[PDB]
């Protein structure tokens, strides 16, 4: 195998054998002895790396000045008295911006993974990424360092796929700067340890889509539900590819990928000169593609900083600040985004062109039939795919137009088995779906679930994602568990918490919340959303959302650029019912009724509440009915929030 | 090249209704004052001018679509409350809006289903400004002919929905024609 | 040089790409479009107000406070409260570009921007064969916006004072027609006054190193590669159909022109120009890329 391959697939495993003690009833000399019985993973060296990840093992395992090994000691220090409890529960990371132990669970997921691992799992170049996913499948609440006295809050698997991207990053770097004898490079002597630690070996690289607003909102057609769920998925898979299709280049690790959505994805990559002159070139491709379709509507622009292993390791703070810093530079350019040749090519071709389709607000895009564009009429096929069909397959012919040279097509699970055994240089991306095993199985997560409109935003995201955890736990591990936590709620939470709404789900990732459904329904799962968020946040973090009534058949396009605790038990649950009561009682208070009392309310005035008593007096609601709203209506915040519930009641 | 003004005031004779809401009627989203849009009355004219006959609704109106292109010859503007009639309506304590509570009898049943429509209060009063922009001298007097002609037909019709059922009957006094650009008379056109 | 300050008192419409889309201000690319229109229109001579004005995008008001566009300058500290931030009022403009600025005193002044709302009016189409026979009407949606009782746009203008004068008589004939988008259907008519506020003259003729364009333009083909040495700036697709051009107005539409937008910063100055967007016309088509710089 591959050295570097032998790095990934030994340290993604070197803290195995916690499972296994833990167990009890099955660390680094354990988890040598598992995984030594079974035929695939019967590779040596992986046995090596995994059985020498500690300091005291390695003293006397006179192992070579050249063996894997000794970076994954490295990238597990810098990932990371000692009694561990196996029973230690996990905590949610939430509380300092606990979950579902007992012996017999850690034994039930020995046979899993056993289970797994003669069927699932086999030992190729290419299989990385699906080791890397039944790691996630099996382990994202197996708490990894049970220590007392440490704040336990990161799972095995952040932990393994932490360690793994270091681990990778390190080996880049000392093979790319002419060092071999990594034993002495490294493990000789604490101050020659420390300056590696102190030596920029690292690249945080950034990304942002430009162009996100206008281009999903320029709809003006009939098939407005139809195109946005297709137009959304169609962005979000375009940044999908653009990641995966880098990391491929830079011959690194679906691990090294911490974060992906709305626009943004962040990698850390190795601080070598190779890897920056590839970023350079790839950079100048993907900008000559996005101006060779769109030219305004969607642009990338990515910077990359160095950034020391002693940052990682929360010293001074400083991984704040190099984070903070990074972020400036991807803002300050983005401002100077095409060169003068460019600009110059962008205003001087006249060319023949016909006008705007009508589903996409677009006119430099090439119409046909129906005044629709190809590009339009691929977006409307992929709609009409998307709610059947579960796997997407990237592939030399496809139906939509994808980055280098590439096109989507769809298809089921039994059509992807047989494009698997057809060898075909594929990748699978899915609907929310594990268990999969399947070629290039790489769960994509996207709630996919089917006037009210609903936009939200996490109100405290921008500290959390930079200021965090002051002080104390601000390494990248927990930044990144944190992050994938976040991302998780908002890419499984919704399917689960929407499913009683008569709702489609539109946009939905990061902080952006984009739901469209009835009038009723939008309020009443804005509300459960709502409850729910601050449930998995345990009232930490707080959402601002607005909800508008919108009439049907509007531009889509345009009802988007219009758009607690308070509103659920004091309008919604005392007014609202007792309201609702008062009118199921009483018939033939009809609209006309209730829009006679809205008349005499929203004209804040006394002669208008003599008025308003002497119409109650001539209803024939119960005296409880008709006091109590009298004695609301004789107050400014009652009344306020009495039209908004009589409002409501229409 | 002149530009000449026609200004003046129009009243509602019998209750009007645009409802653009609708069934509300359409208003401005702070001031809550019904008003009555240029589209509507532009509209109403355009039908009726035409229906009474052409090229002389393409030079007034415009319409740039048929392979021709004409640029529009009149300019119709909104109209809002006066002064006078929100004084008026003040100091008598008279609200803006009414509301005429409708019905429907269904035939073999005879059970009646109620509506609730609403409707701007008689009385009131809209300002307007139309604009004529005089692209040639020598048609002048046929084109304040014409809109004299479909002034006298809106005077005799309705404005908004449900004319036929008794409602948006409107007037137009003291109107007013002003050269305000160039150097065109017009102390001789006249509109009622 | 003298400012214009523009009062409504009718709602207007004004486009980016749909007429149910509603924008607050416009670019010196209709702005010219129209006096040229009205130039035009009034058979006057086109040459003296073609190549000597140089006009200014639009700017709101408010009661007595005047606005410009947020320099696109790279503010070192948040980087929340700014983004939300579109226009900065000329009292605190110095402030701003000097880091006098708090981000208490950001969401207070995103606080006191109320100068407008927007809205989308309903509308129906009866031309159809609802003359003729049983068929649907055709319902379509316009966008608008209001300015309160005492909120509008403003221009900043330069050149000669006989430059001025015309400009003068021009925007007269203009105040009758319209500036916006359907303006024959009731929108968008105005009434203007000169007035010139000591502080924007104070502002606008400083001495600097930078320059904040405040208008769209384009340098010409032989300058911008020393023009773009170190910038920070935004280009915008401008389209649009054409008026009185050819047969069918459907078939003919401006060739698409990007320009930067009205808050980039410059090193080195360029002189913009005219630019046509013609092809297959009769006579040829104008777009303005022609910067007005603020020079601090």
């Amino acid at each position: 195998m591959n050295k570097k391959n032998i790095l990934m697939y030994g340290s993604l495993l070197h803290d195995i054998g916690k499972i296994i003690y833990r167990s009890g009833d099955h660390h680094s000399k354990l988890g040598h002895q598992f995984l030594s019985q079974f035929s695939e993973f019967k590779d040596n060296e992986v046995l090596d790396n995994v059985a020498y990840h500690h300091y005291k093992e390695l003293a006397k395992a006179n192992l070579d000045n050249d063996n894997t090994a000794y970076i994954t000691y490295i990238a597990d220090n810098i990932a990371s008295l000692f009694n561990f409890d196996k029973y230690t529960p996990l905590y949610s990371v939430f509380n300092i911006v606990k979950f579902k132990y007992s012996s017999g669970n850690y034994t039930t997921l020995m046979k899993d993974m056993s289970h797994d691992l003669e069927h699932k799992l086999s030992i190729k170049e290419g299989t990385f990424p699906s080791l890397l996913q039944w790691t996630e499948s099996l382990w994202q609440y197996v708490p990894s360092s049970t220590n007392k006295n440490q704040l336990i809050d990161i799972s095995l698997y952040d932990h393994s796929r932490i360690t793994c991207a270091i681990a990778s990053c390190i080996f880049d770097y000392l093979n790319e700067n002419n060092i071999h004898n990594y034993k002495d490079e490294l493990f000789s002597k604490y101050e020659n340890t420390k300056s590696f630690y102190q030596k920029e070996a690292f690249l945080l690289l950034s990304m942002d889509m430009s162009g996100i607003q206008d281009f999903i909102y320029n709809i003006s057609g009939s098939k407005a539900l139809k195109s946005l769920r297709s137009r959304s998925f169609y962005l979000e898979l375009m940044l999908e590819v653009i990641v995966d299709q880098l990391l491929e280049r830079l011959e690194l690790a679906r691990a090294n990928l911490l974060y992906t959505g709305g626009g943004h994805a962040y990698l850390l990559v190795s601080n070598t000169d190779k890897v920056k002159k590839k970023i350079t070139q790839f950079n100048n491709e993907l900008k000559k593609w996005f101006m060779s379709e769109f030219t305004t509507d969607l642009s990338l622009s990515m910077a990359f900083e160095k950034c020391s292993g002693d940052d990682l390791m929360n010293t001074s703070g400083n991984y704040r600040t190099i984070w903070r810093n990074v972020s400036s530079k991807l803002s300050d350019i983005k401002a100077h985004k095409y060169s003068a040749e460019d600009i110059l090519k962008l205003n001087h071709f006249h060319s023949y062109g016909d006008r705007e389709c009508k589903e996409c607000l677009r006119s430099d895009i090439d119409i046909n039939d129906d005044g629709l564009c190809s590009i339009c009429e691929g977006i409307i096929n992929i709609s009409n795919d998307l709610r059947d069909k579960s796997f997407f397959v990237l592939s030399e012919t496809g139906k939509l137009k994808m980055p280098f040279n590439k096109f989507i097509s769809v298809i089921d699970y039994e059509e992807a088995e047989m494009l698997v055994q057809n060898n075909n240089q594929v990748r699978i991306y899915s609907k929310n779906k594990p268990y999969i095993g399947i070629g290039i199985s790489t769960n994509l997560w996207m709630c996919d679930y089917d006037l009210g409109v609903v936009r939200a935003d996490i109100d405290n995201l921008g500290a959390t994602f930079i200021s965090g955890i002051p002080e104390k736990y601000n390494s990248i591990s927990r930044t990144a568990t944190l992050s994938r936590q976040l991302s998780l709620f908002f890419k499984y939470e919704l399917n689960h918490l929407l499913e009683n709404y008569q709702i489609t789900a539109i946009y939905s990732g990061g902080d952006d919340l984009f739901l469209i459904g009835a009038w009723d329904d939008i309020i009443e799962a804005s509300i459960y959303i709502n409850d729910k968020f601050k449930e998995f946040t345990l009232d930490k973090l707080t959402l601002s959302a607005g909800v508008g009534m919108f009439s049907g058949k509007y531009p889509v396009s345009k009802m988007a650029f219009e758009t607690w605790d308070e509103f659920k038990k004091n309008i919604l649950e005392e007014k609202l019912l007792v309201l609702q009561q008062g009118f199921s009682q009483t018939d033939e208070h009809g609209k006309a009724f209730i829009y006679k009392m809205l008349a005499l309310l929203r004209n804040n005035e006394a002669i208008n509440i003599a008025r308003l008593a002497y119409l109650l007096a001539r209803s024939k609601m119960n005296e409880d009915f008709t006091s109590k709203i009298f004695n609301w209506a004789q107050n400014d915040k009652d009344k306020n929030q009495l039209i908004t519930a009589l409002e409501y009641y229409i | 090249y002149s530009k000449i003004k026609i200004s003046g005031t129009i009243e509602v004779v019998t209750g009007l209704h645009i409802g653009g809401g609708g069934s509300p009627v359409v208003r401005d989203l702070q001031t809550k004052l019904p008003i009555i849009p240029g589209s509507s009355i532009k509209g109403k004219m355009r039908n009726l001018l035409a229906k009474h006959f052409d090229e002389r609704v393409l030079r007034l109106f415009g319409s740039s679509e048929k392979g021709n292109i004409q640029r529009a010859r009149l300019q119709i503007s909104d109209a809002f409350f006066s002064e006078k009639t929100k004084e008026h309506f003040a100091q008598n304590d008279i609200a803006y809006t009414e509301t005429k509570f409708e019905n429907t009898i269904n035939r073999l049943t005879a059970v009646a289903n109620p509506r609730q429509i609403e409707r701007v209060t008689r009385g009131s009063e809209f300002d307007f400004v139309f604009i004529y922009n005089v692209d040639e001298e020598s048609q002048v007097e046929d084109d304040f002919e014409n809109i004299e002609k479909a002034i006298h037909l809106l005077e005799n019709d309705y404005l908004g929905g449900g004319g036929t059922r008794g409602n948006g009957r409107i007037q137009f006094k003291d109107t007013n024609i002003e050269t305000v650009v160039g150097e065109y008379d017009s102390t001789n056109l006249k509109i009622k | 040089t003298k400012v214009f300050k523009l009062s409504f008192k009718t709602p207007v419409h004004f486009g980016k790409k749909r007429l149910s889309d509603g924008e607050m201000t416009i670019t010196a690319d209709t702005l010219f479009s129209a006096l040229f229109i009205e130039t035009l229109q009034l058979g006057k001579d086109t040459d003296w107000l073609l190549n000597d004005l140089i006009i200014s995008d639009t700017f709101p008001y408010e009661n007595e406070l005047y606005y410009l566009p947020k320099p696109l300058i790279k503010i070192d500290s948040n980087h929340k409260a700014f983004k939300k931030l579109k226009y900065v009022p000329v009292h605190h403009y110095n402030q701003y570009l000097n880091g006098e600025l708090s981000a208490e005193d950001a969401t207070d002044l995103n606080d006191i921007f109320n100068i407008g709302y927007f809205s989308l009016q309903t509308k129906v189409s009866l031309i159809a064969q609802e003359t003729d026979s049983s068929a649907d009407s055709e319902p379509y949606s316009v966008g608008t916006f209001t300015f309160e009782p005492e909120a509008g746009l403003y221009f900043i203008a330069k050149g000669s004072e006989e430059t001025l004068d015309h400009l003068n008589n021009i925007m007269t004939a203009l105040q009758y027609s319209g500036l916006g988008g359907k303006r024959n259907a009731g929108y968008g008519q105005f009434e203007y006054e000169i007035i010139n506020n000591q502080q924007l003259s104070k502002l606008l003729n400083q001495n600097g190193k930078h320059s904040i364009l405040l208008s769209t333009a384009m340098a010409k083909k032989e300058e911008i590669e020393s023009a773009l040495k170190e910038a920070r700036y935004i280009l915008t697709k401008r389209s649009g159909f054409v008026q009185s051009t050819n047969y069918s107005e459907m078939l003919v539409k401006k060739s698409d022109f990007y320009s930067f937008s009205s808050g980039s910063v410059f090193k080195n100055i360029f002189n913009g120009d005219i630019f046509n967007v013609g092809h297959n016309g009769k006579h040829p088509v104008y777009r303005y890329a022609k910067p007005l710089w603020l020079e601090v």
